């Protein structure tokens, strides 16, 4: 039968004294007892993030921008494991009812262009600010911040500039919160889409990952002449994991004479 | 039963056998004459279009 390979253990204790205790076995109909709650989920990363994570039952909370891009979430997860509430990130009141029964809490707000509406400025440090000020505010455990590779707090990119921005700002109010830093990302040197989410779950529920700085990078280097031809801190060992290689995934006269053919 | 058939010059002519039909002799290029195999025997049809 299905077991939690999720978890190491069936009782555990969260940092800020909340006692969880796993029941049953693993699989759909468990529950984990953790509360999640993934800001972004509707996107490329987090879709396989609460696949992963509403496997076994632990309450994904998905705060959502748009009501039709999170209705295939819905069959990820058993009877009340999935719970969608609308927030915006302008809205403080969406962000603190988002996260207040969550024990563990990631975003994964990123936008690579600017909006009318949002420049670099205003999603990734801006948005990350307020919502784990919320995040300080209500002593949730486990905040990890999902970041981009090269960010540099100075830079003439501005998206780099502004990633290390948001981090230096998050670990500025929150001294526990976890920022990773993956490479790019190939789902279907870069990392595989499902390396990543499975990195990143375990990221999630372990101690001694707090307050660390992770980089998230596949097994060898590319350059971009070399994929289009293919086409035609601490790293993966910290959390026991091995990232699958980028050219494996790449692919993811006599008879006639004695045949009838008129009838 | 000749031991060298003639040719109507001084030449040797293959003395066409049923062994001259074979998928060792098919498909070797040569004139439209001085050929065996042919595509129609009742060997080399084996029941076609069955
Ligand atoms: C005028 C008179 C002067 C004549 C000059 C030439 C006359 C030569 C002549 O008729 O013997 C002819 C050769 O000739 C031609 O091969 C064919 C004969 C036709 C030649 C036409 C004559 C040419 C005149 C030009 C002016 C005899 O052939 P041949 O027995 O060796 O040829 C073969 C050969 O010996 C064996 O295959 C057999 O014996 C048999 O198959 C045979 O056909
Ligand atoms: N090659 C890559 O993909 C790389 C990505 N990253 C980072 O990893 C994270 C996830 O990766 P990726 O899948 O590519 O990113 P996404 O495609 O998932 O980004 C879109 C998600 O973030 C939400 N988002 C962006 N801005 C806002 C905003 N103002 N308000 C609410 N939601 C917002 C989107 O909301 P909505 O659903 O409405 O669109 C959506 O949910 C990102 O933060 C990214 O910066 C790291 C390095 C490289």
């Amino acid at each position: 039968m299905n077991s939690f390979e999720n978890l190491a253990q069936d009782v555990n204790i969260t940092r800020s004294g909340k006692t969880l205790i796993a029941k049953g076995t693993g699989g759909r109909s468990s529950r984990t007892g953790y509360t999640a709650t993934v800001f972004g989920a509707n996107g490329f990363l987090g879709s396989y993030l609460t696949a992963k994570l509403a496997k076994h039952g632990t309450t994904v909370v998905v705060p959502y921008r748009e009501e039709m891009a999170k209705r295939h979430l819905k069959v990820t997860g058993d009877l009340g494991v999935v719970n969608f509430l609308e927030m915006d990130l302008r809205n403080l009141e969406s962000i603190d009812e988002a996260v207040r029964h969550s024990d563990i809490v990631v975003n994964l707000i990123g936008r690579e262009y600017e909006t009318k509406n949002f420049n670099y400025y205003d999603v990734h440090v801006e948005g990350a600010r307020r919502i784990a000020e919320a995040v300080k505010k209500h002593n949730i455990a486990r905040y990890i911040h999902v970041s981009a590779f090269n960010a540099e707090i100075d830079s003439p990119s501005e998206f780099n500039h502004t990633k290390g921005l948001g981090e230096q700002v998050t670990k500025d109010i929150v001294p526990w919160a976890t920022i990773v830093r993956p490479a790019p990302m190939f789902g279907r040197n870069p990392v595989h889409v499902i390396d990543v989410a499975a990195a990143l779950e375990r990221i999630c529920f372990d101690d001694s990952t707090v307050a660390q700085t992770f980089e998230l990078y596949g097994p060898q280097k590319f350059t971009q002449k070399q994929i289009i031809d293919m086409v035609s801190a601490k790293t993966f060992n910290d959390l026991d994991l091995t990232p699958m290689e980028l050219p494996d995934l790449m692919f993811k006269e006599n008879k006639e004479k004695t045949f009838v053919h008129i009838l | 039963q000749d031991p060298i058939p003639s040719g109507a010059l001084g030449q040797k002519v293959p003395h066409v056998d049923e062994s001259h039909q074979d998928l060792l002799f098919r498909t070797s290029h040569m004139v439209e004459d001085l050929e065996t195999y042919d595509e129609d025997s009742p060997i080399n049809t084996s029941d076609a279009n069955t």
